[PDB]
């Protein structure tokens, strides 16, 4: 219950490799893993304290890539979660936002889904693009 | 960088 630290870093490499490879299913249950391990980590520390906030910014990333497994399988209800929890701490993460906007689209939240997209733009402008598509897909749903 | 990439 803290010689596992170690394995975190690597439970994490093999995720990444799975989810590269098409096995995203099984890279979400690597992620799902790694997060275990932190978060058990960071009930033995006190909430605020340095060694909870490094344990908990180890966390964020992890987290949002097993929301990105999550969307591509489909299943939108802990990506609207997990991406909003990341967001009440951390409210300038732009891949938050974004996966949480696609969330939001998916199960007809047009509004919040735009209101996410705004953000993603009002942060990282390079990415008009791919966030103007998204919209115009919404868009296109929201003509009926 | 990409949003569909992991990390």
């Amino acid at each position: 219950a803290e010689e596992k630290a170690k394995a975190v870093p690597l439970i994490h490499q093999e995720g990444n490799r799975l989810y590269r490879e098409g096995h995203v299913k099984e890279a979400a249950a690597k992620y799902y893993d790694a997060i275990a391990c932190l978060k058990n980590l960071q009930m033995k520390e006190q909430p605020g304290s340095p060694e909870w906030i490094q344990l908990d910014q180890q966390i964020t990333p992890l987290l949002l890539n097993y929301c990105q497994c999550k969307l591509v399988v489909e299943e939108y209800y802990e990506v609207l979660d997990h991406c909003s929890s990341i967001l009440n701490k951390y409210d300038d993460n732009v891949k938050a936002y974004f996966k949480r906007g696609k969330a939001h689209a998916a199960v007809w939240n047009a509004q919040e889904a735009q209101a996410d997209f705004a953000k993603v733009l009002e942060l990282d402008p390079a990415l008009a693009p791919v966030v103007s598509r998204e919209l115009q897909a919404l868009e296109a749903r929201i003509r009926q | 960088s990409r949003m569909e990439e992991v990390d």
